Formats: structure tokens, C-alpha cells, sequence
């Protein structure tokens, strides 16, 4: 409710020159009642003349119907912006010490010296690439600080670090002026050509800080790394980090030598301008307390959100007799008991897995009689199955005369990653076998990152040590022969096992096609990259078996990407080092009570998690909406404020009224309502309440809610004239022909949704239903009543239930310890007081019978399960190749539509003792409201229910009639 | 159409479980030939198998009885028929035939089938157990040359 | 997880002392 | 060589919950030089270990 209300604030600070609201309501009288002061106003506004009566002639619109939205007329030109920094300018800009970054266009210099000619600059080394303008961020926050100019006590405290702390960004960024972004939100070169090239990114990172500092120490934090990073923008993440991994091994539940690599740690952070923050450290080490060991984690996860390390891409790919080692046995056992049908029929597999594919170059297509540039792999089958140039059988040679393009990853804090860009003959000669692979490491202890449903927890509590950081053996040119000629020794099914073969044989010797400016060029590359698909198992093979030749009794071993540990100090951990040194190999292989590695750090004895998920600054540039980009934006928050950092979610409600906006005419903005925002639906974009999720439960929200789904998914000319080519009805009945036998249609009609879900992707598709889809919303909000629903949701049904649920205050002791001490104190005492889980609930069917019994090389989603399931006997298809199981699919389907395994409920053990509280649906019903209640209040409640005996038969037919809501964005499911 | 009887045969439910674990054992378009060939070969190269098993899947340990009448138990490992037969011994026939009491106790070593024989009384019963136990394979020589 | 801040706190005690007969014995 | 025949014979993993610090074998291409020199000496140095 706050959030409505907030908008007009800064609607009202944005706009000084009329602000009409809208509301809705189910109510009939109302909503003409609603349609009479909608219109008056215009006339009045249209007409200079108040609005003060108007709003008392409607008081029962304003205090008992839904806003809508806000309406702004304007007329100025949104340059707002350059006048109100001024105010702030007052520090002094800060320079750059060009003289930072070993490599020359790292240094934040003149974007004109960089890129001395428009055909020449690139913003390919320093784009935001986030739908959101800097003007916006620089607005924004301008907002903030006059609505918190007057604050008191300590609240008033917080905004002279926030004032302070701006005036650099204000200070620096007015001696360039604000720069101007266009459409794309891309950065131009003539509004960059006179500006410190990485200026733009700074600004969003320095604002992306700034807007998340609180204590004293958030400040020195944020205003040291605000600092150094506008001309050091290559070790500064590096630097700031480094440090962790010694310092977990530090604190109670080392070597001399230990103590001084990281003195030096220190000394580099120190002699590359460092200040404060290495003093923190320096006094954190005196007596190394636990107690105070939430502030070491506050810089490991902040030096992350200094931004983004885009180096040029030849850059990032110049970087890269006693090979036992060679173990790599395992490929063996995890394909040794399987003539199991998917390895003989694996061409089908893949290709049908095509949609969980990477991806290839974008080429050119034609279908029925137009062209196109998809670079989506499976489209390239289609093309070419219906040209007779589809030939898996013969994988195309990766070397000198068809090199693979390159793909790349960013990171904060690491040198730039490539990877591969190989065909899709690769991805079906790899899909079957890498599948098989990954169900022997599913029951393998040893692989810490595929084992059951196993969730990061138990991974902390197995850690009875040594860890290590292979990230950069994993590219060594030296890995490539042993890892290659392992997989290859160790390999219908004799031509998968040869297909999969040769994939090897042709990656030993590839070339890349690395780009070198506006030119192409085409150097060697004796390392191995990511972009096949046993790409991440196949690595796992070769780390876990590089530990185990390295290791004066293994109690654990483990694996984990680019970490590899074991507990089984001094002299042991130089043997290793130098162990690993004679495999001519570079890793940080250190020894400790806690480990580091890339997800998650155990100081302590206690687990911990890092925060640091840049939430201005994206990595790349993918396709997503402006709208789907806050959705996405706001997740990121949820997922930060949970492990650690927190940035002012003000600030962020700031940006979802910016990012939802929508334009009208030129001089009119319709700003979506709260209502709108965070009602359940596809355009869902955050809650009123982090970490709580609600349910239509007036009939204003249902009204609204069945109007929502109505313009849920709208066609698109292009998406059906593609099945409608001779490409697609023959890619489609190819596949099926090898698939069915009876009468598979409920099966066929799936699979072309299959391709209608993601055909989309293609710019001509996403960006003509996202614009479409401009002109159904906005009329959308204008006038609906109109509706013939019929389709029922979880909405629908849990609102049956609510009326016969009775609660009564209960009470709930904290008995269980804190073992993740960065979970905000509403969160955290669910888990002190039911406990938490270390496993992930079914949401998939996955562990049914009838899906065991399929599992034919298809693969029927949680969807169809539970269509299928629930049919008649008869009808239950088995036209694969082939009970009362009916009641597990239907579980798995509804805790999917409870995202119970995403968010922070993925946290929570819900089947906790505890959780006596209560006295399938009405449980977990249950058990939701009282968790709910427990967060937004710290107080517990107990539930009874006498649900009649007629009352359950209307709802189980509910139950096998809920439909979905697919925005993606709500994906929280960070551990 | 026999899975589908099947399900009648035994009158099933909602979460009312029994039997309900005894049928992701259909796949036999793939499971019979498997088992069979499996089985000949085994004999032939005289080869020794294992046993993947269940122990809430009755129904899987009845036909093992088929097997194990047949397969002299010496061509299997001897883990695996320990396993088995105790499976048998103390969740398929006392637990129904009144003679419980003690869901036996085991402790390896000897022969946990064997003991089941001068254990109790029924001669129906009684002839199985003597012709499984001491059943073996028969050692012979000649065949029209070596 | 005792059993293992438990053989770095036993190997300074341990240490300290095999160390403190290292000083018995004139060995370079 | 020897260790692969090594598993055919040894039966690695067979239920046990300690496997891979039998394994530690390894380095024996230096282990057995080691084990070798070390024994010697201790004799004729007249040592004790």
C-alpha cells in the first residue's frame, strides 16, 4: 500500500508543471461511478482547474475501489535531470589515474583517445546493458534524498553518507554533464566521445552502492570502492576479495607461512590504494572473533558490485608423462551397465532436447517464402532436414578450415572467460551420453553439485581440510590432451559411442575465430573451453580426478565446478602445492575448521553465502523486456538482501515505477498501480511485502486477476506462418514418426507449442509481441468488464479455502541455532524456530511410476503428467513404446505453482514438527499462512479446520482445472 | 491390457498404498526379453549376477521364487541370495502365516534359506525349501566328445 | 567437524613439545 | 597397469564407508625407491623407526 502512495511522490518530484489516478472495481455501481470521475478529471485538468472537490465527490472511489494506475500529463522534456544534479555538484570530479590498468583500455581514459573515430568506438567494452537509463539511476536517487533531507536521529545519519557519497557521482558526472541514452539504451558515440569512456557503468555501480549503504562501515565500503574503481577497473574486485579464503581458515569452531600470504594480501590491497577497508581486516585479525566476522563478509560480497570486467576479446583468449591422471575410469562407470534404448536411439534425444540446447551463429533461413536470422540451434535443424544438408552422422570439423566462433561470460572480480560456439551436430552427439553421465553422478556423493536434490546446506554440513580453485586448470593447455584422451579411451550404440568419439578428436586440434577489432581474426587454441554440453560434467570427471591424484584417511571428497575439496598443516599443504605445481598447473591450493570456493564459504563454522549480484549494470545484453528486466531486477534484490547486501528497497520500488511506465502519447506516462505490480500473474513484477507472497483474496483482486490472464498470450504473426511452412509440419512429423505408433496427438500437439514457446526468441518475434502487446495493455487498464472466465488457478482455489480455516495466536520457541547468519531477522526465525532443509522438494513428477515406467526417450513435462493422469483409464498413451502415482503428480504440479522450491520458502523445512501448528491443499494451505504470518509479524498462529464433506468434492474437481502464470522472472532460487 | 487388470485384480485407491509398488515392472516390451536372454547367457558362460530389488515391492520377491527355484542359487553371488531369501523369509511368509513372533533375527555366515527348512512344519512348504537349498547343478562330463 | 580443529589444536601441542626434544639433539 | 588389475581383483567400492585411503598408494613409481633407500640406511645407520 506504501508503494502507491510513494509513485505520487515521485511522480509529483519529477513533475512540476497533472496527475489523473484510475481505479477499477468489480463492484458494477462503483465502476461507473469509477468511469464519472476518471472523465471529470480530464475535463477539469484539460481545463486548469482543480481536482480538490472532485476527490471528495468520490471519496468512495478513492477509499473503497483499486487504483489502476497513475496517468501523467507533461510537458517539459525529462531533462529534469541536468538542473537538479547542479545542486549536488559541489565536490570536486574526480580524476583518473590513467595509470592503473596493465592493459591500456581498461584505464578509464577519454573515450575520444580510445576510439578516436565514430566507425571506431565500441560501447562493447562498458554497456550497462541494462534497460534502465543512468539519468533514471541519477533521478532517482536525487528522489530519495529530498524525501529523506529531514530525517532524525540515525535515519538522518544514513542519508549524510548517502549525500555525501552521491556529491562524488553528482560532482564528477556534472563536469561531463548527464549523458544521454537512446531507445536501445545503449550509449551513442558522440555523447561518449568527450567523456571518460567507462564513466557511464561507473555511475550505475557508485549508485547501485551508494543506495545500499547504511552503517558507518557500509559507507567507508561503498566510498572506498567508489573511489578506486573509477580509474582501477581490473584487481580492484580481485584485490578486495582475494583475502576470504585465507581468513576463513582463521576463526575457530595455521601456519606461519599462511599468516604471511596474507599479510601480502594486504600489502597488495594496500599498495594499489586501499585504505580503510584493509585496516577493517588488519582489526578483524586481532582477535579473529566470529562475532565479528559479519563485516569481512560485507566486503567480500560488496567488492563484487564495483561492476563487470569487460575486457576485448582476443585479450580474454590470450590468457590461456605424468598424466594417473588420465582416473578420467569414471567415464566408464557412468556409462558402463547402460544397450540402454536412450544410447541407442540418442539422435532422437537430442534433437528433441534441442530447446535445452546452447546456441550457434546466427544464420540465415528461409521457410515458405521469407528469410530470417535465428541462431537458435534447433531452428538450423528445420532448415536443414527440409534441405537435405541435415547430416549428424558427419559432426563438422572445429580446426583451420571451419574454426568455432566464440561466446564469452563475465564476472566481477576474474579475467574473462570464452566460449566455444561449436554446431549442433556437437549438442546431439553429446546429449544422450552426458544424460547418463549425470544420473551415475546423481547417486555419487563425490559430485557435490548433482547428488540427489541435495541443496548447498548439505553440502556445508558434510564439511569429520583442504580446498582448492582449479578455475584456471580447467583452461591450462596442458589439461586438453589428458582430459581429451581420457574421454575418448574410455568410449546404434557403437555409432553414438564413436559420434561422441570423434567430438574429441576434432577439439584437439581447434581454432578459433577471434575477432580483433572491426576485423575477424583466426588465431590457434590448444585449451579447452566451455559450450559442450559435457561441458560441465565432463570438467567435473577432470577435477574430481585431478584431486585424487594429487591426494604422510579420506574421510570426504568432493567436486563442485571450479572447487575441489577433502578433509582427511604447514608441510602438508606445501606437498600438495608443489604437487599441483609439478602437474604444471595453476590453483590456489590452500588447508584449514572453515573452506572457501566459488559458491558458498563456511567461516566459522557456520555457512555463508556471497551477495554480490551487480543490479545496475547487467552482464550482457539478452532479450528480455523493460518490464521483465524489473521483475528480473527486483529478484536480484530479494536474492541480495538474503545473502547479505541489502540495497534500500525505496530505491528499488524507485526503479520498478521507472522500468513499468509506459508511454501513451509523447507527453503521457502511465505508471502501473501496486495492484497491478504484485497481483499474481504473467506480468507480476515483485510483492508488497519481500519474502511474502499473496493470493487474490478480495473479489477486486479475482475480478482483476481472471482480466489479467485474458491478454496473457497474444499471438504472433510470424510463430504460426512458420508451423505453417513445409519445414515445420516436416521437422515435426520426422521427429514424431520415430516417436509414435497410435494416435500420439496429445503428444504432437505439445511438442509444437514446444517450439511456438521459444520461437519467440528471435528479434522479429519477442520485439513484435512486445510491442503488440504495448497497445493490448494500455487498452487493457482502460476498460474490461467483459470477460468470459471459466479457467480456474490457485488463486481460485485457495481462496475456497480461507472461509474455513479458524486461527488463534500459538506460540513457537526459538530452539534451533543460526548457521546462516547474513538471513534478514524476519527469516531467519522461521529457521530458529522450525528448522530448515537440506533437500528440494519434487516439482516435476520426476519420482513417479508412470514417469519411470515412459522414461520411451520422451520426456512429458510436469504439465502433461498431470493432464495425462488425469484421464481415464482407457485413454492412459503408453503409443510411446511402453497407478492410483495420480496423487504425486498432482503434488509436484502444485508445488510448482507455489514456487516452493525458489524464493526463500526453498529455505524453510515445511515439514518441520514444529510447523503442531496445524490441525493435501488445506495443509500446505495451512502451513503457508502460518509461515506468511510468521514473517510479517514474528509471532506464530494456529490453524483449525473443519472443512465439511460436501465442500471437498467441489474442490477436488478444482483441483484438476488450474492453469499457469509463466513469468520467469520471480526466479529466486539462488542456493 | 494385463497391467491395466492388473490394477483391478487388487482393488487399489486413494493414498490408501499396498500393492501400488508392484508395477514399475511393466516395461517387459524390453524387461522379458532383457531377462531372458540375460538369464541363458548367465547359464552359458556361467557368469554370476547380482539383484536390484526393492523390499516395499512383494510382489518382485514372489516371482523370485519363480527364479530361484530354477537358477541352482549357486549362480548367483552369495550377498545376493542372502539378501533374498531373508527378504522372504521375514516379510513374505511368516508375517501372514501366523508365525512371527520373532521377524527372525540374523546374523550372516550358514545358510539363512537352510535354517528356514528344519525350521517350521508344513510339507508343501516343507518340500520346497529341500529342493531349492540343496538343489544344484549337475556335473557332467562326455556330450559326444569332451 | 570437532575431529579436525582437533589435529591443527594437537599439532602445536604436539609440535611444541616434539620440538622441545629437537633442543636435546645436536643435530644440524 | 598393475593398480587397474588392481580393481578388477580388489573390489573397490562394495558397500564400505572409507573408500579412497587405500588408494593413497600411489606415487609408488617413487613410493617403492623411497620405501627402499629408507629401509637400508635405517639398518646400516643402525637407526630405529
Amino acid at each position: 500500500g506504501k508503494y502507491n502512495l510513494i509513485l505520487s511522490e515521485y511522480l509529483s518530484f519529477i513533475y512540476n508543471s497533472v496527475q489523473i489516478p484510475i481505479y477499477y472495481s468489480s463492484n458494477s455501481e462503483l465502476e461507473n461511478r469509477c468511469i464519472e470521475f476518471h472523465s471529470k478529471c480530464l475535463e477539469n485538468s484539460k481545463n486548469g482547474l482543480s481536482l480538490r472537490k472532485l476527490f471528495v465527490e468520490y471519496n468512495d472511489v478513492i477509499e473503497n475501489a483499486t487504483l489502476l494506475s497513475i496517468l501523467s500529463y507533461s510537458y517539459d522534456k525529462y531533462n529534469a535531470v541536468e538542473r537538479k544534479l547542479v545542486k549536488y555538484a559541489k565536490g570536486k570530479p574526480l580524476e583518473a589515474d590513467l595509470t592503473v590498468n596493465e592493459l591500456d583500455y581498461e584505464n578509464n581514459k577519454m573515450t575520444s583517445e580510445l576510439f578516436p573515430t565514430a566507425e571506431e568506438y565500441t560501447d562493447s567494452l562498458m554497456d550497462p546493458a541494462i534497460l534502465t537509463s543512468l539519468s533514471s539511476n541519477l533521478n532517482a536517487v536525487m528522489f530519495w534524498l529530498e524525501k529523506h533531507e529531514n530525517d532524525v536521529a540515525e535515519k538522518l545519519k544514513v542519508y549524510k553518507r548517502r549525500l555525501d557519497l552521491f556529491t562524488i557521482v553528482a560532482s564528477t558526472i556534472n563536469k561531463y554533464g548527464v549523458p544521454r541514452h537512446n531507445a536501445k539504451y545503449r550509449y551513442e558515440y558522440d555523447v561518449m566521445k568527450d567523456k571518460p569512456y567507462y564513466l557511464v557503468t561507473w555511475a550505475n555501480s557508485s549508485i547501485e552502492m551508494l543506495m545500499s549503504v547504511f552503517s558507518h562501515d557500509d559507507y567507508l565500503i561503498a566510498k572506498e570502492l567508489i573511489v578506486l574503481s573509477y580509474s582501477n577497473r581490473s584487481t580492484l574486485a580481485k584485490l578486495v576479495s582475494s583475502p576470504m579464503s585465507i581468513l576463513v581458515a582463521l576463526v575457530d569452531i595455521v601456519p606461519d607461512q599462511t599468516f604471511d600470504e596474507l599479510n601480502q594480501m594486504l600489502d597488495n590491497m594496500r599498495k594499489a590504494g586501499l585504505v580503510d577497508i584493509p585496516k577493517m581486516i588488519q582489526d578483524w585479525l586481532v582477535d579473529r572473533s566470529i562475532e565479528k566476522f559479519p563485516l569481512m563478509a560485507k566486503i567480500y560480497s560488496w567488492s563484487f558490485h564495483v561492476g563487470f570486467r569487460k575486457q576485448k576479446m582476443l585479450d580474454a583468449a590470450l590468457d590461456q608423462e605424468m598424466y594417473e591422471y588420465t582416473l578420467i575410469d569414471e567415464v566408464v562407470k557412468m556409462l558402463e551397465e547402460p544397450d540402454d534404448h536412450l544410447l541407442r536411439d540418442s539422435e532422437l534425444a537430442g534433437l528433441l532436447s534441442m530447446s535445452s540446447a546452447s546456441n550457434g551463429e546466427s544464420r540465415q533461413l528461409k521457410f515458405g517464402r521469407k528469410t530470417i536470422f535465428s541462431t537458435k540451434k534447433n531452428m538450423h535443424v528445420m532448415d536443414d532436414m527440409a534441405n537435405e544438408r541435415y547430416t549428424p552422422g558427419i559432426i563438422p570439423p572445429v580446426n583451420v578450415d571451419k574454426p568455432i566462433p566464440l561466446g564469452r561470460r563475465d564476472v566481477p572480480g576474474r579475467r574473462t572467460r570464452i566460449i566455444f560456439i561449436l554446431p549442433y551436430e556437437y549438442f546431439i552427439a553429446q546429449h544422450a551420453v552426458v544424460e547418463k553421465m549425470l544420473i551415475y553422478a546423481k547417486h555419487t556423493r563425490e559430485y557435490a553439485e548433482f547428488y540427489s536434490q541435495s541443496n548447498q546446506l548439505l553440502s556445508y554440513g558434510d564439511v569429520f581440510v583442504l580446498y582448492t580453485d582449479v578455475s584456471q586448470w580447467d583452461s591450462s593447455q596442458h589439461n586438453t590432451q589428458p582430459f581429451r584422451k581420457g574421454i575418448i579411451m574410455g568410449l546404434k550404440v557403437l555409432q553414438t559411442l564413436n559420434l561422441y568419439k570423434q567430438t574429441q578428436i576434432n577439439l584437439m586440434d581447434s581454432y578459433v575465430q577471434i575477432p580483433d577489432g572491426n576485423v575477424i581474426k583466426k588465431i590457434q587454441y590448444g585449451a579447452v573451453a566451455s559450450g559442450e554440453k559435457q561441458t560441465k560434467a565432463a570438467n567435473s570427471i577432470a577435477n574430481l580426478a585431478l584431486i585424487k591424484t594429487v591426494l604422510h584417511a579420506t574421510k570426504i571428497i568432493r567436486v563442485d565446478g571450479d572447487d575441489n575439496y577433502a578433509v582427511l598443516i604447514q608441510d602438508v599443504s606445501n606437498d600438495v602445492r608443489e604437487t599441483y605445481a609439478r602437474m604444471n598447473a595453476k590453483v590456489k591450493a590452500l588447508v584449514s575448521v572453515g573452506i572457501e570456493i566459488a559458491k558458498r564459504y563456511i567461516a566459522g563454522g557456520k555457512i555463508f553465502f556471497r551477495a554480490g549480484i551487480n543490479l545496475l549494470n547487467n552482464e550482457k545484453r539478452g532479450q528480455s523486456t523493460q518490464w521483465d528486466q524489473a521483475a528480473i531486477l527486483y529478484s536480484n534484490y530479494i536474492v541480495n538482501r538474503l545473502r547479505g547486501f541489502e540495497t534500500d528497497r525505496e530505491f528499488i520500488l524507485t526503479k520498478i515505477m521507472q522500468m513499468t511506465s509506459v508511454a501513451i502519447t509523447g507527453s503521457l506516462r502511465l505508471f502501473p498501480s501496486e495492484r497491478v505490480l504484485t497481483t499474481n500473474s504473467t506480468f507480476k513484477v515483485f510483492d508488497s511485502e519481500d519474502f511474502i507472497i499473496e493470493y487474490g483474496t478480495t473479489v477486486d483482486e479475482v475480478y482483476i486477476q481472471r482480466a489479467f490472464m485474458s491478454l496473457s498470450s497474444q499471438k504472433s504473426g510470424i510463430a504460426d506462418e512458420i508451423a505453417a511452412s513445409s519445414t515445420f509440419k516436416n521437422y515435426v512429423t520426422r521427429l514424431s514418426e520415430q516417436l509414435l505408433f497410435s494416435k500420439n496427438n496429445i503428444v504432437s500437439r505439445g511438442i509444437a507449442l514446444t517450439e511456438k514457446a521459444k520461437l519467440n526468441s528471435y528479434a522479429p518475434i519477442s520485439l513484435e509481441k512486445r510491442r503488440a502487446q504495448i497497445s493490448a495493455l494500455l487498452t487493457m487498464l482502460q476498460k474490461p468488464v467483459t470477460f468470459k472466465s471459466s479457467k480456474i488457478t490457485i488463486n481460485d482455489i485457495l481462496r475456497d479455502i480461507k472461509p474455513f480455516f479458524t486461527v488463534s495466536d500459538a506460540h513457537l520457541p526459538i530452539q534451533y541455532q543460526k548457521f546462516m547468519p547474513t538471513l534478514p531477522d524476519n527469516v531467519q526465525y522461521i529457521i530458529q524456530c522450525i528448522g530448515s532443509r537440506t533437500y528440494q522438494i519434487e516439482d516435476d513428477g520426476s519420482k513417479s511410476a508412470i514417469s519411470r515406467l515412459i522414461s520411451s526417450v520422451y520426456k512429458p513435462s510436469i504439465e502433461e503428467l498431470y493432464k495425462v493422469i488425469s484421464l481415464h483409464e482407457n485413454e492412459i498413451y503408453l503409443s510411446l513404446g511402453i497407478y492410483s502415482d495420480k496423487y504425486r503428480i498432482l503434488e509436484s504440479y502444485v508445488y510448482n505453482l507455489l514456487s516452493i522450491n525458489y524464493g526463500c520458502y526453498q529455505l524453510f523445512d515445511f515439514n518441520s514438527p514444529d510447523l503442531k501448528l496445524i490441525r493435501f491443499i488445506l495443509h500446505l494451505y495451512a502451513k503457508l499462512e502460518v509461515i506468511n504470518y510468521a514473517i510479517k509479524n514474528g509471532s506464530w498462529i494456529s490453524l483449525f479446520c473443519n472443512y465439511p464433506k460436501s465442500e471437498m468434492i467441489k474442490l477436488w474437481k478444482k483441483m484438476w482445472n488450474i492453469t499457469s502464470l509463466r513469468s520467469p522472472y520471480t526466479n529466486a532460487n539462488f542456493f | 491390457a494385463q497391467i491395466q487388470k492388473m490394477s483391478q485384480d487388487l482393488q487399489l485407491e486413494a493414498l490408501t498404498i499396498q500393492s501400488e509398488t508392484q508395477f514399475l515392472t511393466g516395461i517387459n516390451s524390453q524387461a522379458a526379453n532383457d531377462c531372458f536372454k540375460t538369464l541363458i547367457a548367465a547359464m552359458l558362460s556361467q557368469r554370476t549376477m547380482s539383484l536390484d530389488f526393492v523390499t516395499t515391492n512383494y510382489m518382485s520377491l514372489i516371482s523370485g521364487m519363480w527364479l530361484l527355484t530354477v537358477v541352482p542359487n549357486d549362480m548367483f553371488i552369495r550377498e545376493s541370495l542372502v539378501a533374498c531369501q531373508l527378504a522372504i523369509v521375514n516379510t513374505i511368509i511368516y508375517p501372514a502365516f501366523g508365525m512371527q513372533r520373532m521377524h527372525y533375527r540374523n546374523g550372516d555366515p550358514q545358510t539363512p534359506f537352510q535354517i528356514a527348512e528344519q525350521q517350521i512344519q508344513n510339507f508343501q512348504v516343507a518340500n520346497w525349501l529341500h529342493f531349492v537349498n540343496n538343489n544344484q547343478f549337475r556335473q557332467v562330463v562326455i556330450d559326444g566328445v569332451l | 567437524q570437532l575431529l579436525e580443529v582437533l589435529k591443527t589444536k594437537e599439532e602445536h601441542q604436539k609440535e611444541i613439545q616434539y620440538e622441545i626434544l629437537q633442543k636435546t639433539i645436536p643435530t644440524f
